[PDB]
């Protein structure tokens, strides 16, 4: 009796339990190979000019470039006005606003009418 | 008002005349002077404003903003010694000369008695601001940004225009003395439904306003560090200042015109310090960090009570003396490392032990710890907007919440963890970085002994 | 190349040539007067001086005197059996209402 | 010498008399003598040092005393020699009464220490004062806005007078 | 990767520290640590693939039902509570040439010897850069593993930051 | 320095666009 | 842990500025003394934030 | 921290102490260059249980990737050398 | 840093102990002053109107 | 009264004496844990005072 | 979504396009005698029979 582990986006699947990893073939080896090969090619490039004794600065990080490139000003050139922008646009953008106008235009009317008949207790509110 | 104009025009002929090896020395002297002289102009009665002559006046409101924007001077003269040492002679006196410039302009525009001379003013600076920007940047986004820094403005200020020669003609004059005694309420028509917008959205670009802030993640992040720190601290509050004086001529109909603007800047709060929490610039946050303050200060003129006028006051001083520190920190790590992006130089308190006590200073400050002036800014709107409706707590709560976890994930990202290995070039911190440091942090703290001198016309 | 471009200038550090600087100017007389000025002007004369002043201001928006005041006429309003203070802040026979 | 007696009462002091019933010594009373000789004595001497200089030189400050003018009832429309006489004056009452309800709160708020639990029944005097005050305070200077100014304040008693004399031929010409 | 012979040894060791945190006691914890390695006896000289890798599949998932919520993690390992506790005193070594001549005017016999050190690494550099391009194939390391120094008078490839690491107690 | 080649950009089509932009993020044809 | 602590006593803390507003809106006064003397009978919201605080 | 500092005779002593208490070696022909595998005759199973005995007498772990790397008193004493920092 | 804070305090304290000297001095033998009523027929000077003897240097000489 | 309120007020100042001595620098170091020790225990000595004239 | 695209969207990038598309419009223009002076009588006869401005 060992019930199913079932994931979700805030608890990874176990390496342990994956099936994947556990029915290997050389085609799936030849990755792992190849990933690894980008893994350390890259390693020396780092390392030859992290450990360069006439080195004063920083090591650019292009990875990070690209990262922070995307994150700010490449979303706009890469944006269509389809369906699902156009709802979520107004539901975020327009709905809240709406919303939150209706709930103090209510309150402050009600408030409004109640000290208009003199049946609000303001006796000691001299601060405002 | 006229021993602040011509000494702050005298630093013109001083600096052009002096030596090429004490430019930055006589300017930052004498900068100092006149800061030290603008004490004078706390001679404020209880009842009668201080009126200079026809042109000039200051008031309460303006005397704090004044001995701001002239002790600002000299700081904004130490930050940008670094970065312009591999610069031309000439080009580095044209670079102090628009900063003198700009600070004329201003001492003229918070004592403007008359508002069509504010209106000139308020507009002239935006050529020494739109120049420093473009020629003295780093980035190419720089020329874009001011782009959408003049056009903004402009697209406001124009309608405005029609606004205040329209009440000349049918008033008879618009100084504002005058306007205590002879204003009359603004009948409800359509007509007046725009005079109401025209003279008010030119001053809710420059707060700014959530929705029309696009400008100033750009203009306060592409600028140098001299534009960023004027910029963010005595700018922003031309805005908020404007309004304070032009509402005295929109009652009543500022009570039910001003709903879609307060519902903006509540709502306009929680989304931008959100967006605090997911930025990899440290520049961009402490740039957003501003619009979520000033939208406390637009709710707060916008419901017209005492206790709004006198928090709104001390949230302006105490906003601009706080966004100044963090430009200035954050700029100190832009000078060693050569990139803006947040999280590549890290756990920054292990090699400049000095430097990570003014981030907490000014982050402490940021999230509005008592007694601070912050605090007593931010307290007092939200005791007013509590009046003008119970239900305010929960966006201004959430506010604070949020404020604290930006404020504090900045300090933890940059100064704390483990060290960058491949950084091996963090000098130890100089006399220069400490000392602007100190002078921001220094007066915001003293405030705090004797605020009454930062809450306004009404106390 | 599609241009002839200097190359990108290394970051000089100011602690090399002259290890006690104060970070302001590469020349070392300078650099010691312009540290002088900062500190002396900015320090002692606006924070210590300027501090002082603001703190024996003159009183400040007169708070002080409507103290004196108000106790003044607590004395005046309760001696001669009046009520402290009035509804009214206009007397109403001044005052002609429409109508 | 000090604060007035009459603006800020105080009831007559009742200091019970020691009644010791055990032979144990009384710290408080030993420590009393300690703290009047090595603290309160000292100070007393340098003070009377001090006290003697300031006679030496004596002068004096006086309190500034505003002559009354006409109020904003008696001036033309758009009149500002006259507006701006009856519009300053206007303010310094505002100051001044927001002064004399603070002298209330503290009577109050003295009369709930100095009555320790038995505030409740010991300061109704001092708490029916309060609600007085700040009811006339409400009438005159409140709801006016930022921007208060002596019209906006005549137009609020204007309008609570119209309802006063209003309400009473209704209720009076029963 | 992890070869199957690997993997069988990293759930036994891993299913013994857990199995260690359900007993505490030594007397109790010793009596099923045998028992634990009987069941791996009696399968491990078996040489099928599709059952030796079902087994080990079957194994993992009685782990996981049985692993303890809270499992025992040394002091200073990832996830104790001294782990990383002395990160904030491991200051670079390059930080000392920022010292002030007054601060180094106090360690002289400490500053004589690291110029050696200093020298010796500027002497060391080319050489090891040289080593590096011939023995590298034409498209590049292929795996995670430096050679060793080939000859007299020279160091191993990239030994700066392997040798003058912080130590683990600074302070 | 970054050249204009080595950033992100708009989304491939075609094959030989997912195979250049894998190696701009230093990736294989066949995780990118 | 450092930071965990700060938002959850800031979330607090909504009830702390809930109090004050109240007390200085139905009451005019911050001061013990005063509050006590005036023994409001409708405190449900603000002694509901001192329990927020107090959480 | 208020501890004994550790030595490389120290560490040496106590390898081979738990060696020298485990009851599949024999004690007379261990010796601080003992092969477990070829000169002493153990399989890969008993080497897992040789590491974890060693880490519970100093306390702290020898990751997986390293351990099965180690098939000699002598790497034993070198390893933790290096993880402790010793140099006499 | 160390030095940093030196000069910090060594001219925080240029100022400041004279400040704090000439301060004490002025209270111990000059001393504030006292309320008296206005005699009849007098018009004080506008700097006759505060307590603190450097209060009312600031009102004669500047403002 | 004239003992209660300068004993109670001696007590909040006395454990402000080590951060105003430490911040202008006007201490001797290697000794300060057992400075800020030594304050808090004629702190809470002060304390008592205060405390058996309300008892009493 | 809100900062970077939208509030981009409606105001600053519409607006400016707009201009960019009518600049093009009234610049594109082929520099003919012919087909300038043609305009010039459609603009008299639309204001003399359309707008009445001959009156
Ligand atoms: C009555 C009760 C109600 C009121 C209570 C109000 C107080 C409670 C506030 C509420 C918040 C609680 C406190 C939160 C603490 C947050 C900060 C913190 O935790 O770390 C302490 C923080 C950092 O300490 P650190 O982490 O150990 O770092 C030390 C360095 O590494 C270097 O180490 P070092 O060993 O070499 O020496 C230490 C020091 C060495 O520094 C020096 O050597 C010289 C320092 C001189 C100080 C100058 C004072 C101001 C001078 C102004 C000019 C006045 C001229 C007038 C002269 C007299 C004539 C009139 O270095 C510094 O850090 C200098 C910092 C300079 C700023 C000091 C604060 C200035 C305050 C100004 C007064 C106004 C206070 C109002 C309250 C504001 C709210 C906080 O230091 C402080 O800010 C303490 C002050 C707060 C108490
Ligand atoms: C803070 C540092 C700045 C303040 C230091 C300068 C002032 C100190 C000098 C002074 O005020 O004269 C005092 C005093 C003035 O005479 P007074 O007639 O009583 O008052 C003068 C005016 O009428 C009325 O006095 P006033 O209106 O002129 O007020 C003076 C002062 C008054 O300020 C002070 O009192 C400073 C000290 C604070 C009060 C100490 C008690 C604090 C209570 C703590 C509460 C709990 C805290 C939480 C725990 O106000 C100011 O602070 C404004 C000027 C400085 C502002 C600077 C702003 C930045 C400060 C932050 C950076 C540092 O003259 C004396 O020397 C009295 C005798 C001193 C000896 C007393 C001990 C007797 C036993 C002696 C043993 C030997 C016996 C045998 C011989
Ligand atoms: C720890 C120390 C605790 C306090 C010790 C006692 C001192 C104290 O608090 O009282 C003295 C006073 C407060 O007490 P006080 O004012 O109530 O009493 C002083 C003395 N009498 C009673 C006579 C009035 O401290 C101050 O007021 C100093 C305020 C300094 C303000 C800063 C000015 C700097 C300006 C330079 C330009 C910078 C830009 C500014 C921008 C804003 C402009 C508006
Ligand atoms: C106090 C009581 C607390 C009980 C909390 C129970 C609500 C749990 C909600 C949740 O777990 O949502 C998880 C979801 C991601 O999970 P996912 O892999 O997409 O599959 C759906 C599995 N629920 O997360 C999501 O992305 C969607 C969550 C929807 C909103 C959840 C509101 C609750
Ligand atoms: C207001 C109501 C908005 C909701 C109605 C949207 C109508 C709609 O569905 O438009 C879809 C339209 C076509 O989309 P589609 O056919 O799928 O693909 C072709 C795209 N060219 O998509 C379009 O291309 C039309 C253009 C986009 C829609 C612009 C109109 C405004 C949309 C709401 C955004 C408002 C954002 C305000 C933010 C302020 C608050 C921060
Ligand atoms: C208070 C209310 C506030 C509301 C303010 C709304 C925002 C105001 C407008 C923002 C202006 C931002 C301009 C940025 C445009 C830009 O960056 O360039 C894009 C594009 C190309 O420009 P260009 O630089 O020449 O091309 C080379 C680029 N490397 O640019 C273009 O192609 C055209 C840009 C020029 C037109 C912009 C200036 C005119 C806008 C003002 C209103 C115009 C009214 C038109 C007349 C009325 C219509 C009848
Ligand atoms: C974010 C990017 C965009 C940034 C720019 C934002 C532009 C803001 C536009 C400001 C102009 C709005 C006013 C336009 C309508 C004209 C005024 C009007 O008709 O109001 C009259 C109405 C009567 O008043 P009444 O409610 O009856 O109260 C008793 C008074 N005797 O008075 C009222 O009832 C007031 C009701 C006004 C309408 C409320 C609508 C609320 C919608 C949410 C706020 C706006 C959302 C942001 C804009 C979309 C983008
Ligand atoms: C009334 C207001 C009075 C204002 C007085 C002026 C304010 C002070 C201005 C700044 C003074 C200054 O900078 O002097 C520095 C001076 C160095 O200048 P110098 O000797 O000529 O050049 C050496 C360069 N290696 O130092 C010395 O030469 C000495
Ligand atoms: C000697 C002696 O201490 O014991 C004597 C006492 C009996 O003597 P007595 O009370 O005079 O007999 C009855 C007289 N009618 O016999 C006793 O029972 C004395 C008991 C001990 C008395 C000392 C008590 C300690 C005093 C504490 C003072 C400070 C307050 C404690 C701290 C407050 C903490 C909140
Ligand atoms: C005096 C004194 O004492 O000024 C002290 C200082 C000099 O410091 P120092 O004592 O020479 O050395 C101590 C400093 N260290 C540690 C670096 C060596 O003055 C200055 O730098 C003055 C700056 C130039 C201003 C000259 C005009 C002054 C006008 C004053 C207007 C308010
Ligand atoms: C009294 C206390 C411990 C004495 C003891 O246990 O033997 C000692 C330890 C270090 C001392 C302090 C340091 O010597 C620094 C200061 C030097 C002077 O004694 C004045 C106070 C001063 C701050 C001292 C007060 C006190 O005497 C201290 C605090
Ligand atoms: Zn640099």
């Amino acid at each position: 009796s060992f019930p199913k582990y079932e994931a979700s986006r805030l608890s990874s699947l176990p390496t342990t339990l994956d099936p994947a990893e556990y029915d290997i073939s050389s085609e799936t080896r030849k990755a792992q190979a190849e990933r690894l090969a980008i893994r350390s090619r890259l390693k020396r490039e780092y390392q030859l000019q992290y450990y360069d004794p006439s080195r004063r600065g920083v090591i650019e990080d292009p990875a990070l470039v690209r990262w922070t490139y995307a994150r700010s000003a490449n979303i706009y050139p890469n944006f269509r006005p389809n369906t699902k922008t156009s709802l979520l646009g107004a539901l975020f953008g327009i709905g809240p606003l709406v919303f939150w106008y209706y709930v103090f235009k209510t309150d402050r009317d009600r408030k409004e009418k109640l000290i208009q008949e003199g049946k609000l207790d303001r006796t000691f509110n001299i601060s405002y | 008002m006229l021993k602040y104009i011509i000494p702050t025009i005298m630093l013109m002929p001083l600096t052009w005349l002096s030596k090429n090896n004490m430019i930055w020395v006589n300017s930052t002297a004498h900068s100092l002077l006149i800061s030290f002289t603008s004490l004078l102009l706390m001679n404020q009665f209880g009842d009668n404003s201080l009126n200079f002559s026809l042109l000039f006046f200051s008031d309460s409101l303006s005397t704090p903003l004044l001995i701001l924007t002239m002790w600002l001077l000299p700081l904004m003269l130490m930050a940008s010694q670094h970065h312009l040492s591999k610069e031309n002679l000439t080009r580095k006196k044209l670079f102090i000369t628009m900063l003198i410039s700009l600070q004329l302009f201003l001492i003229m525009t918070f004592t403007a008695m008359e508002l069509i001379l504010f209106y000139i003013l308020f507009e002239a600076t935006l050529v020494p601001t739109l120049i420093i920007i473009t020629r003295w940047g780093n980035q190419t986004e720089r020329l874009n940004a001011g782009l959408y820094f003049l056009f903004y403005t402009l697209a406001g200020s124009l309608p405005l225009l029609v606004a205040l020669i329209y009440i000349q003609n049918t008033v008879g004059s618009l100084n504002f003395l005058m306007l205590q005694y002879w204003v009359q309420p603004v009948h409800n028509s359509w007509s007046n439904v725009f005079m109401w917008l025209a003279c008010m959205m030119a001053f809710m670009v420059k707060m700014p306003l959530y929705g029309l802030h696009l400008w100033l993640p750009k203009a306060h992040v592409e600028a140098p560090i001299a534009g960023s720190m004027v910029l963010a601290a005595v700018l922003l509050k031309l805005g908020g200042y404007g309004m304070l004086r032009i509402t005295l001529i929109l009652n009543p109909m500022t009570d039910f015109m001003a709903y879609p603007f307060i519902m903006l800047s509540l709502w306009g709060m929680i989304m931008t310090s959100s967006i605090c929490l997911r930025q990899t610039d440290l520049k961009s946050l402490i740039a957003y960090s501003s619009v979520s303050h000033m939208a406390l200060v637009i709710v707060a003129i916008l419901i017209q009570t005492p206790w709004s006028y006198m928090g709104a006051t001390a949230l302006m001083i105490a906003h601009g003396l706080t966004s100044s520190m963090l430009f200035c920190l954050a700029n100190s790590n832009y000078e060693r490392i050569h990139s803006r992006t947040m999280i590549l130089a890290r756990g920054l308190q292990t090699l400049l032990p000095l430097m990570a006590t003014w981030w907490l200073l000014a982050s402490l400050t940021n999230l509005a710890l008592p007694p601070t002036i912050n605090l007593i800014g931010e307290l007092f709107v939200v005791m007013s907007t509590f009046s003008w409706s119970n239900i305010t707590i929960i966006l201004m709560g959430v506010n604070m919440v949020i404020t604290a976890l930006y404020s504090l994930y900045m300090l933890i990202m940059t100064q704390r963890g483990k060290y960058t290995y491949h950084i091996n070039n963090i000098s130890p911190s100089f006399t220069r970085e400490n000392a602007l440091m100190s002078l921001h942090i220094l007066p915001l703290l003293l405030l705090t002994l004797n605020p009454k001198i930062i809450l306004g016309p009404l106390y | 190349l599609r241009w002839q471009e200097d190359p990108e200038p290394e970051d000089e550090n100011l602690y090399e040539k002259n290890p006690d600087s104060h970070g302001y100017d590469k020349d070392p007389a300078v650099d010691i007067w312009n540290m002088r000025v900062v500190f002396f002007f900015g320090f002692s004369i606006v924070l210590v001086l300027g501090s002082t002043f603001v703190a024996y201001l003159p009183d400040y928006r007169m708070q002080e005197w409507a103290r004196r005041e108000a106790e003044r006429l607590v004395k005046y309003r309760e001696a001669h059996g009046l009520p402290i203070m009035e509804s009214n802040c206009f007397d109403p026979s001044k005052i002609q209402l429409p109508e | 010498d000090s604060w007035d007696k009459d603006v800020y009462p105080e009831p007559p002091r009742r200091t019970p008399a020691p009644s010791p019933q055990t032979s144990l010594p009384n710290p408080i009373t030993y420590l009393t003598k300690a703290f009047d000789l090595l603290v309160d004595r000292p100070v007393t001497l340098v003070r009377e040092f001090i006290e003697r200089q300031h006679a030496k030189n004596k002068y004096y400050y006086y309190h500034r005393e505003f002559r009354r003018v006409p109020d904003i009832t008696e001036c033309q429309e758009k009149d500002v020699l006259c507006m701006f006489e009856a519009e300053m004056q206007w303010r310094r009452d505002y100051k001044v009464d927001q002064e004399i309800v603070n002298i209330i709160q503290e009577r109050l708020k003295a009369c709930q220490q100095r009555e320790g639990e038995s505030h409740r029944q010991n300061c109704a005097k001092e708490l029916e004062q309060f609600t007085q005050v700040v009811k006339a305070y409400q009438d005159r200077y409140h709801d006016l806005g930022a921007h208060y100014s002596a019209r906006k304040c005549l137009a609020k008693q204007k309008q609570r007078m119209l309802a006063e004399r209003k309400a009473a031929k209704e209720a009076a010409a029963a | 990767y992890l070869t199957h012979q690997q993997k069988v040894l990293r759930l036994y060791k891993r299913a013994l520290r857990h199995l260690e945190s359900w007993c505490i006691h030594r007397d109790k914890y010793r009596y099923f640590a045998c028992l634990l390695r009987a069941r791996f006896d009696e399968h491990k000289n078996e040489k099928d693939m599709v059952k030796a890798t079902q087994l080990l599949r079957e194994a993992e998932e009685e782990f996981w039902h049985g692993q303890h919520p809270q499992p025992y993690i040394f002091p200073e390992s990832p996830g104790g509570t001294s782990y990383e506790r002395y990160e904030c005193y491991k200051v670079p070594e390059w930080c000392l040439d920022d010292w002030h001549p007054s601060e180094k005017a106090m360690y002289p016999d400490y500053f004589a010897k690291r110029e050696q050190w200093k020298k010796l690494r500027r002497e060391s550099w080319e050489r090891e850069v040289k080593q590096l391009q011939e023995e590298t194939p034409v498209g590049g390391p292929r795996t995670e593993a430096l050679p060793p120094a080939r000859k007299q008078g020279d160091l191993p490839p990239l030994w700066w930051h392997i040798v003058t690491r912080p130590r683990e107690r600074p302070m | 320095h970054i050249t204009k080649d080595m950033l992100p950009g708009p989304y491939p089509k075609t094959p030989e666009e997912r195979a250049a932009a894998a190696k701009k993020y230093n990736m294989r044809v066949e995780d990118y | 842990a450092a930071l965990q602590a700060i938002l959850y006593n800031r979330i607090g803390d909504i009830g702390f500025i809930l109090a004050m507003a109240w007390f200085l809106t139905n009451l005019n006064t911050w001061d013990l003394q005063q509050i006590f003397m005036l023994n409001p009978s409708d405190s449900n919201m603000p002694l509901i934030g001192l329990a927020l605080a107090a959480t | 921290s208020d501890a004994p500092p550790l030595t490389l005779e120290g560490i040496k002593d106590r390898v081979l102490y738990v060696l020298k208490l485990y009851d599949k070696i024999d004690p007379e022909k261990l010796s601080v260059n003992s092969h477990f595998m070829k000169d002493l005759g153990l399989d890969s199973l008993d080497q897992v249980e040789i590491i974890m005995a060693m880490e519970d007498e100093f306390g702290f772990e020898i990751p997986d990737i390293d351990a099965e790397k180690l098939m000699c008193p002598q790497e034993i004493v070198d390893y933790i050398a290096d993880k402790k920092d010793v140099y006499e | 840093d160390k030095r940093f804070l030196k000069l910090l305090r060594f001219y925080i304290l240029l100022t400041g102990i004279p400040v704090a000297i000439g301060i004490t001095l002025i209270n111990v033998f000059i001393g504030e002053a006292e309320l008296a009523e206005i005699p009849e027929g007098y018009v004080p000077e506008h700097w006759e109107y505060f307590k603190h003897p450097i209060s009312r240097w600031i009102a004669r000489t500047f403002f | 009264m004239n003992m209660f309120s300068s004993l109670s007020l001696v007590t909040l100042l006395l454990l402000t004496m080590p951060i105003m001595m430490m911040s202008f620098n006007t201490y001797k170091p290697s000794n300060y844990p057992l400075y800020v020790k030594t304050a808090i225990s004629y702190a809470f000595i002060t304390s008592m005072i205060p405390t058996m004239m309300f008892i009493h | 979504l809100l900062d970077l695209i939208w509030l981009e969207a409606i105001l600053p990038k519409t607006i400016s396009l707009a201009q960019m598309k009518a600049s093009t419009l009234v610049t594109n223009q082929k520099g003919l005698i012919k087909l300038y002076f043609l305009s010039f009588l459609i603009t008299i006869l639309i204001s003399m029979i359309l707008f009445n401005f001959h009156e």
